[PDB]
């Protein structure tokens, strides 16, 4: 599967949440930033690698980065 | 002597290629930056964009100059 | 004779090019504006996605893959 | 006032490009015209 | 110079082309004017005019010449667009007059073009022709 | 630094590094980023702001 | 234990292949107030049903993509299953009962960097080790 | 409800003020460039005009606005190519001696020598010679003099203008509400019966009162000064009756359907006038009446404001059977609420008419002195394949976009377009079979047959002396069509088309038109064809069904029409838009169009074309090659590429020494895509940094950040240079090839 690792210039904006079409990050509770949420990634194996999320983050650089290794089934997208 | 000449220019192209291919790699892969502090790389890698900028311009202006005449002659 | 001139004056195109391509491929392998952290993805990958306007053809091995029509042409 | 509009549409890059080659090219077809051949200046 | 070239007026092969010259232009002795004036060129065995561009000053006409006057001209288009970037960078809306000139601002400078190569050495003996690198965006290394 | 102190960026992976922003904000609390830096010119995604910390800024003005 | 009528016109060639049989398949449920025409994920125009409905899809983006048309329908209560071979259902979205986008207390951070992502070490410092540079 | 006149007056107030807003239309663009590709986008979205208003209404008005817009450029072109024909060409020597001048009507200006483009054309006039079939057409029209065509150029002009002032009047002054445009009914009814059927009618009058009298004389040997003026035949009617007796009777036989006594003007001939190797002037005039009736009749279709009439939505839903469900039930709603659905229509038709058009017109040359004109003959040809070509993938664009942006399920929910959509894999999946299997049955047999001849093995090859390929149903075809005269077509003198069957028809030395044999390399052209229209067809269909969903992308409606792709995850979803099946669609296009317009000049120059021997014998451009030589790829690049490559090749020093630049240009614009379509917009972001750098460094960096092309503009970028460097290299190989041989 790829690795989404979330670093600590987030902002708690939810837009790489909102942008993933396969539910793989959400936000937890964090106090590092004012919005006093994180984005994290607990069901990577449901990760294809499309890096909507990254388009989707406006911070400078990135905050959310998607890592595309191992490709299988579910990372491949594939229906058969 | 048309075979041999090409033959060896050739070979020649891809060699010159795969030197600069594994010099990225090794750019990506083996440089450390820690090891190499202030020496002729760090340097070479500090004024890169001015490396790149004066080939930029060698080429821009050998291209349109030589396609000019040629287009011009033509 | 004039003949010779044009054509070394292409083929000196022809070699700043390549290593134009090669070179940025090279000095850019590690990161640049448009991907900073580029060293984290290795030598090849696909590219970084269609965000932050494009990133086709972004990584250093690219940079080999366009050197070598230009070495060919060369 | 539609003399200034028109003033800031003649100036808008590609329009103001177009007036300027136009006048560059009148320019050195002219030239040309009245003094063709030039490969070298002459000594 | 070299590799059989002779004055254009004592090679057979240029008399040759010149009596079957053909008119560039409306005027019709323009294609003898052409061979008459080339004549004083250096030409190669065909009956060409060939360049040189080594900076002798007897073919200063040749590249010599030509490259003053390439110079003036470019340097001056180079300057003044320098010079109204610059310009319109001390304004508010830069983009816009970037796409939609300020005739105004640009037409002043484009006249004073003239003078750019003493703005240039001006400019480069005050550290006002470059930045600092240090002051200047870059990538990671 | 605070409201309205041109800074430049020293944060290496910034679109910025070495640009000149105004301070937009400084968040008066723990955050490790609380300075938000707006730029003239935008990034490669089109955004002209940023958060930053103090340490990543140098006051010019 | 999924309950829902599967809705109207839901045939196409572009349903369920031999994974669904073989490897795994997702459904989506939801409660519908009123009978109303949809875009299928993979093409079609399907009728809802007034109250629960149940979609098998051949992958998850199936039925978040679905998920997304349903919100456009103000419909929120959408539950995704993955389904084995064994018949071993497991509801996976949303995982805890609350959507992604919305803060919810009991979720560790996972896969987080305590870090800015320009302070990753270099590819030769983790060469020969089994650690990558984003660890 | 009724059909009526309904208009908002003063919508929008003319003023400059926009003109000097650039991307006031679009509310991203409105806020103004930060980047280079604002600058891009603005032109990119100009015309998008959906992206403008959501307002239907506001759309529809923009629309019929450009569209005047459009006629004014097209009528300022045509009253240009006129004009021309009046001013600065030999059409009056060419007149007097079709078969020997050359027709001209582009005269250079004498500047840096390229008044050697002014070459001898003939008729003691120097100019370019060209091939677009303005003199034949102008003949055709029974255009004598060069004051006929400066009176029809002016006329254009003030036709021009109108179309301005009415655009500009029906946007800014007069806009027409969304109600008076959904009029579909009334509009094919008018479009019919007047546009079509009064147009056919008005012609058929020009043609049986002007042309066939002006042409009948100048067929007749009669010197262009002796000819009477047009009006003449009307004001004397004692001179029309010496070339048509018919005229004698009156129009009371029209009226007492004593319709033979018109049977000498209005003709049922068939073949050529073997005097100009065109159509008859007679059979034209009889089509064009016939063409008439047919359309004012079927005009009165449509039901508008008095109840007698079809209404198209019953019709449309009434067509349903067991297969189809709901059959054509909501299309009604889908063609009158979208405009893209009506372009990809009117894109896809036109385009396939306009292909039909170039057979039609080389087949039964419609001009006099067309059939001998070998370089028009192949350039109208071309031209007219070319932009076919290009309309038909305009077609399956705008489908496309229809499906993304304008599809309603509700509407179109069971019907013919909803089933299509639920087997699109077994739609997609059985013409990709198709497609492979024509592939290696059709290019295949290219192979193998290089490969024999390479072996020296001919007796193993597919071809007339081998193992034959007889296309034994278009020989079949031919011969019904050759019969047809006083068979099957009792009341036909000639065949339709020569090409079909009879004699050589010769005009001067040359041959206008005789029977297209099809063997062995006709078999095998044909089987390319379909195959490079079929594999055309399954990028492009793919393109529409795939638009707005996949196996891959759920929720590709969303990501829009045009997009680069869904990012490198999935293994890579690089082109899956609707838009990147288009592009793939052009270059298919291009490589299928290549291919035929290639078959047509080899088959007409070695099969058809060349001159006739007094004893009546044919020596074809390039002796009947094309049975031995077509059959081979090594024979298409040797005896077509390379053989036919020579004029090109050898033009400079000359009169065609444009083409020859041009072929050369055209190799480069071709060459500079590959640059685009190769290569990544990362590589370029990073290059452009690189070169930002040194105008930061030298204090001369944009304020608009330059930035490198989109992904899709290099898609777009690519495709263009590559279509425009292909077809112009073609462009300038057959003008140079055929204004030498033909
Ligand atoms: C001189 C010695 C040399 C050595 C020891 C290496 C060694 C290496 N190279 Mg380097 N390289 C070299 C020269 C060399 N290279 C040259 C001259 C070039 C310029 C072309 C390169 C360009 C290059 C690139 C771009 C890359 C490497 C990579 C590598 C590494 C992996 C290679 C691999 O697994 O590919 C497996 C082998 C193949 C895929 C071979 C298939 C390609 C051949 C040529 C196909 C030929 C077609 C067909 C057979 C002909 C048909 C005939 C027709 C008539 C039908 C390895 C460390 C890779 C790396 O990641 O480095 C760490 C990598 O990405 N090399
Ligand atoms: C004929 C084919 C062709 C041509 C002309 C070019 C030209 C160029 N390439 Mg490209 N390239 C090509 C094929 C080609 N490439 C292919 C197949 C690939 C593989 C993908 C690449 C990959 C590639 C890479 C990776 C790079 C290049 C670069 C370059 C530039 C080198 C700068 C130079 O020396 O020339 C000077 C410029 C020219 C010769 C351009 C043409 C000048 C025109 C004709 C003048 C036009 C003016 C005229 C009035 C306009 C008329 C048009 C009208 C509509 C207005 C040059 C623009 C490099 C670059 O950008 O360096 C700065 C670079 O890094 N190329
Ligand atoms: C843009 C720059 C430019 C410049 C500096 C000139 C300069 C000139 N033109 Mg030219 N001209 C131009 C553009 C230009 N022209 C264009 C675009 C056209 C096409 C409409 C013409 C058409 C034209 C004609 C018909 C004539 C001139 C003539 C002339 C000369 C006499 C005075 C005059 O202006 O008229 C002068 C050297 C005249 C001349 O001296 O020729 C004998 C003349 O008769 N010009
Ligand atoms: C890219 C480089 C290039 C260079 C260096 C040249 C150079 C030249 N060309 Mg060529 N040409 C080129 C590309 C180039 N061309 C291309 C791409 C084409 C195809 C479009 C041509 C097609 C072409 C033709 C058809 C002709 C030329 C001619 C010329 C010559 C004279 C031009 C002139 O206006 O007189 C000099 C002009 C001046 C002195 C006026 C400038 C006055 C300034 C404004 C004063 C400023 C005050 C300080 C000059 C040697 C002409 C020639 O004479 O051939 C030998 C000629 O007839 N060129
Ligand atoms: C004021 C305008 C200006 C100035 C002073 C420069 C200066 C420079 N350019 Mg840049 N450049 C410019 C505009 C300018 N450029 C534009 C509009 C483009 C987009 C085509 C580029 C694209 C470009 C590339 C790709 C490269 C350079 C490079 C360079 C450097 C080497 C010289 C050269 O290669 O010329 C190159 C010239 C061109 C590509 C054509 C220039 C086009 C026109 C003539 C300039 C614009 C004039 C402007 C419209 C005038 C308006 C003034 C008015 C408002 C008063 C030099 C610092 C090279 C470099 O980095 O060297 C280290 C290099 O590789 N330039
Ligand atoms: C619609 C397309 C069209 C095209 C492509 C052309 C193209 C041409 N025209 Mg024609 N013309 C047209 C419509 C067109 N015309 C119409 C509608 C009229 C009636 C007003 C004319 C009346 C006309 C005249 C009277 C002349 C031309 C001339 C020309 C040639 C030189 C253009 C020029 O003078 O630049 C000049 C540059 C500028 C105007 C911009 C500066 C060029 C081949 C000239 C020609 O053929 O010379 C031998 C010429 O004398 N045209
Ligand atoms: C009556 C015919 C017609 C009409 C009214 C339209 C209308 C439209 N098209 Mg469609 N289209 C058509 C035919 C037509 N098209 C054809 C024949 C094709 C096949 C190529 C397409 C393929 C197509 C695509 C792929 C797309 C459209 C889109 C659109 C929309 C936006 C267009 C725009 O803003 O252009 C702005 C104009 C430009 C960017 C300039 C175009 C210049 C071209 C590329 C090259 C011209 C070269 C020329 C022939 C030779 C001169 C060369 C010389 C100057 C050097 C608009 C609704 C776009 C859309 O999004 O729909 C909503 C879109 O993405 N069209
Ligand atoms: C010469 C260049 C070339 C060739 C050979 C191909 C071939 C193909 N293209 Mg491609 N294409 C090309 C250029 C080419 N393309 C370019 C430049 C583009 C960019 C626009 C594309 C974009 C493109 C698209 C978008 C599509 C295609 C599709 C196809 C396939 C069509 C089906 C078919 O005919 O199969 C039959 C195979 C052939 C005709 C190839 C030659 C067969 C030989 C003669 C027979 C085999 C000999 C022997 C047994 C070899 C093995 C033995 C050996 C190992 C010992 C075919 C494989 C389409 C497709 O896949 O649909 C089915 C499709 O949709 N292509
Ligand atoms: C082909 C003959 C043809 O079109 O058959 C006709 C048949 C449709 O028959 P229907 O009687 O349902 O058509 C009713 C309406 O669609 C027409 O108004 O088409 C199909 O069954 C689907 C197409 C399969 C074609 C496979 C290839
Ligand atoms: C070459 C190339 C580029 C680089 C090309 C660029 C950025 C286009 C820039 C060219 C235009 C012509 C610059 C015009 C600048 C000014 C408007 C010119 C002003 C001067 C005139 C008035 C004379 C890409 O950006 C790209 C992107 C995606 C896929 C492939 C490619 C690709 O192949
Ligand atoms: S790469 Fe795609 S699937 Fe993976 S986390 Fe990001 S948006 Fe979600
Ligand atoms: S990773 Fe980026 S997009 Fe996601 S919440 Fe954090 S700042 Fe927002
Ligand atoms: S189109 Fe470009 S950015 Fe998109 S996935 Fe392909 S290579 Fe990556």
């Amino acid at each position: 599967s790829h690795t989404v690792k979330i670093y600590d210039t987030c902002i708690g904006c939810t837009q790489c949440v909102r942008a993933c079409p396969t539910d793989v990050l959400e936000m937890v509770p964090w106090d590092g930033c004012k919005a006093a949420q994180v984005a994290s990634s607990p069901r990577t194996e449901d990760c294809v690698g499309c890096k909507r999320c990254e388009t989707a983050c406006p911070t400078d650089f990135l905050s959310i980065r998607v890592y595309l290794g191992a490709e299988t089934t579910r990372s491949m997208g594939l229906a058969y | 002597q048309a075979a041999l000449y090409t033959h060896h220019q050739y070979i020649a192209i891809f060699l010159m290629v795969g030197a600069f291919a594994h010099g990225a790699i090794f750019l990506v892969r083996d440089y450390d930056p820690e090891q190499n502090k202030g020496n002729v790389l760090e340097r070479v890698l500090q004024h890169k964009e001015a490396i790149i900028s004066h080939l930029s311009w060698v080429s821009l202006f050998l291209g349109f100059h030589t396609l000019g005449l040629y287009v011009h002659n033509d | 004779g004039p003949g010779d001139f044009l054509v070394h004056h292409a083929i000196a195109l022809g070699l700043h090019t390549t290593t134009l391509i090669l070179v940025k491929g090279a000095l850019d392998a590690r990161g640049s504006k448009l991907m900073p952290d580029k060293k984290d993805f290795g030598y090849a990958f696909p590219c970084d996605g269609p965000g932050r306007g494009g990133t086709c053809d972004i990584s250093a091995w690219d940079s080999f893959y366009l050197s070598l029509f230009w070495a060919l042409n060369t | 006032d539609q003399s200034s509009y028109l003033i800031k549409f003649i100036s808008t890059a590609p329009v103001a490009a177009t007036i300027w080659l136009t006048i560059t090219a009148g320019i050195l077809i002219e030239f040309n015209r009245f003094f063709p051949d030039l490969l070298f200046h002459p000594l | 110079l070299g590799a059989d070239l002779t004055p254009c007026a004592e090679n057979p092969a240029f008399q040759a082309l010149a009596k079957n010259a053909r008119n560039t232009t409306a005027d019709p002795q323009s294609g003898q004017k052409r061979f008459e004036r080339y004549s004083q060129a250096l030409c190669g065995p065909e009956g060409y005019p060939h360049l040189i561009v080594d900076g002798r000053l007897d073919r200063a006409g040749d590249f010599l010449i030509p490259s003053i006057l390439f110079l003036y001209i470019a340097g001056w288009i180079g300057w003044v667009g320098r010079a109204y970037l610059q310009a319109i960078k001390k304004d508010s809306d830069t983009e816009q007059k970037e796409i939609q000139l300020d005739l105004g601002i640009a037409l002043p400078i484009i006249a004073t073009g003239f003078a750019w190569p003493a703005a240039a050495v001006k400019e480069l003996l005050s550290g006002e022709l470059t930045a600092k690198d240090s002051e200047i965006t870059v990538s990671p290394r | 630094v605070q409201r309205g102190s041109k800074v430049r960026i020293l944060r290496p992976e910034s679109y910025w590094f070495q640009d000149v922003g105004t301070v937009a904000s400084v968040d008066q609390s723990g955050i490790k980023y609380p300075v938000i830096v707006r730029f003239d010119k935008v990034n490669y995604a089109g955004i002209n702001t940023n958060n930053f910390a103090v340490d990543e800024l140098i006051e010019v003005e | 234990t999924l309950s829902g009528k599967t809705p109207l016109f839901a045939g196409s060639t572009g349903g369920l292949l031999t994974k669904a049989v073989e490897e795994e398949k997702y459904a989506i449920t939801w409660t519908s107030p009123k009978a109303q025409v949809f875009e299928l994920p993979t093409g079609g125009a399907a009728t809802m049903h007034e109250g629960e409905n149940l979609l098998y899809i051949a992958r998850k983006e199936y039925g978040i993509a679905l998920g997304g048309q349903l919100r456009k329908f103000k419909i929120t209560n959408y539950k995704i299953y993955r389904i084995l071979p064994s018949g071993e259902t497991t509801f996976i979205h949303p995982a805890d009962g609350v959507f992604p986008e919305k803060v919810n207390a009991g979720r560790e951070k996972v896969r987080f960097n305590a870090r800015s992502i320009g302070e990753n070490p270099n590819p030769s410092q983790v060469k020969f080790s089994g650690k990558a540079t984003y660890d | 409800k009724k059909a009526r006149v309904i208009v908002d007056k003063d919508p929008v107030p003319t003023s400059f003020e926009k003109w000097a807003q650039p991307g006031h239309f679009d509310r991203t663009l409105a806020r103004g460039p930060k980047t280079t590709t604002w600058i891009w986008n603005l032109h990119a979205l100009a015309h998008d005009f959906d992206t403008h208003t959501s307002d239907l209404e506001d759309i529809s008005r923009k629309i019929f606005a450009a569209h005047f817009g459009h006629l004014a450029v097209v009528t300022i072109w045509l009253s240009g190519m006129i004009f021309h024909g009046a001013k600065f060409s030999n059409y009056e020597a060419w007149l007097s001696d079709p078969l020997n001048v050359r027709p001209s009507a582009q005269v250079v200006w004498p500047i840096v020598g390229q008044d050697i483009l002014n070459g001898d054309v003939g008729g003691g006039f120097h100019g370019i010679q060209i091939t677009s079939g303005l003199f034949q057409v102008w003949r055709g029209w029974g255009i004598t003099n060069s004051f006929q065509l400066y009176c029809t150029a002016i006329g254009g002009l003030v036709l021009a203008g109108l179309f301005l002032f009415a655009g500009w009047f029906h946007y800014h002054k007069r806009a027409p509400k969304l109600e008076w445009f959904q009029n579909v009914e009334s509009m094919l009814n008018h479009h019919l019966q007047v546009l079509l059927g009064c147009g056919s009618l008005g012609w058929a009058g020009h043609l049986i009162h002007v042309s066939a009298p002006i042409n009948k004389l100048m067929d007749a040997g009669v010197a262009v000064k002796d000819i009477p003026l047009p009006h003449e035949f009307i004001l004397n009617k004692s001179l029309l009756i010496d070339l048509f007796p018919g005229f004698a009777a009156g129009l009371t036989p029209f009226f007492t359907l004593n319709w033979g006594q018109y049977a000498d003007f209005l003709t049922f001939k068939g073949g050529l006038n073997p005097v100009t190797g065109g159509l008859w002037m007679t059979d034209i005039a009889h089509h064009h009446l016939a063409i008439a009736v047919v359309f004012i009749i079927a005009g009165h279709q449509y039901r508008t404001n008095w109840g007698i009439g079809h209404s198209i939505k019953e019709i449309l839903e009434n067509h349903k059977g067991p297969f189809t469900g709901e059959g054509h039930k909501g299309l009604y709603e889908n063609l009158t609420t979208s405009w893209h659905a009506q372009l990809a229509t009117n894109l896809a038709f036109l385009g396939s008419l306009t292909i039909i058009i170039a057979h039609h017109m080389y087949a039964m040359p419609p001009y006099p002195y067309l059939a001998t004109d070998y370089a028009t003959q192949l350039c109208i040809f071309t031209h007219h394949i070319w932009i076919g070509g290009f309309l038909i993938v305009g077609g399956a664009a705008h489908a496309a976009i229809f499906m993304v942006r304008d599809y309603d399920p509700v509407v179109n929910q069971n019907n013919v377009l909803d089933r299509v959509i639920r087997h699109r894999d077994a739609i997609i999946s059985h013409l990709n079979w198709v497609c492979i299997f024509l592939g290696f049955h059709s290019f295949g047999l290219y192979i193998h047959n290089d490969t024999m001849r390479a072996l020296g093995r001919p007796q193993d090859m597919f071809s007339d002396t081998a193992i034959q390929l007889q296309p034994v149903f278009a020989q079949w075809v031919q011969n019904l069509h050759t019969l047809a005269p006083g068979g099957t077509a009792p009341n036909a003198l000639e065949p339709v088309s020569y090409a079909f069957g009879g004699g050589v028809l010769a005009v001067g030395g040359k041959v206008a038109m005789m029977p297209i044999a099809l063997g062995t390399a006709d078999f095998l052209i044909h089987h390319i064809h379909a195959f490079t229209i079929h594999v055309t067809v399954l990028i492009l269909l793919k393109g529409v069904l795939f638009a707005r969903s996949s196996r891959l992308i759920p929720d590709k409606a969303n990501l829009g029409f045009r997009f680069p792709c869904d990012g490198p995850g999935r293994g890579g979803t690089c082109q899956v838009s609707g838009w990147d099946h288009v592009f793939l669609g052009l270059f298919w296009m291009y490589n299928s169009l290549s291919i035929v317009i290639f078959h047509f000049s080899w088959k007409m120059q070695s099969d058809v074309w060349g001159t006739v021997d007094a004893a009546g014998n044919v020596s074809h451009i390039t002796g009947g090659n094309f049975a031995q030589s077509a059959i081979t790829i090594n024979g298409w690049l040797r005896d077509f590429l390379w053989a036919q490559a020579s004029q090109v090749i050898n033009s400079y020093g000359s009169a065609l020494s444009a083409y020859g630049l041009m072929f050369l240009g055209a190799h480069f614009v071709w060459a500079f895509s590959l640059m685009f379509l190769f290569s990544g917009r990362g590589y370029w972001q990073e290059l452009i940094e690189s070169i930002v750098w040194a105008h930061n460094k030298l204090k001369v960096a944009p304020a608009i950040q330059p930035r490198a092309l989109s992904i899709t503009q290099g898609r777009a970028v690519g495709v263009a240079h590559y279509l425009l460097g292909g077809i112009a290299t073609t462009w300038a190989f057959f003008h140079a090839h055929i204004l030498s041989v033909g």
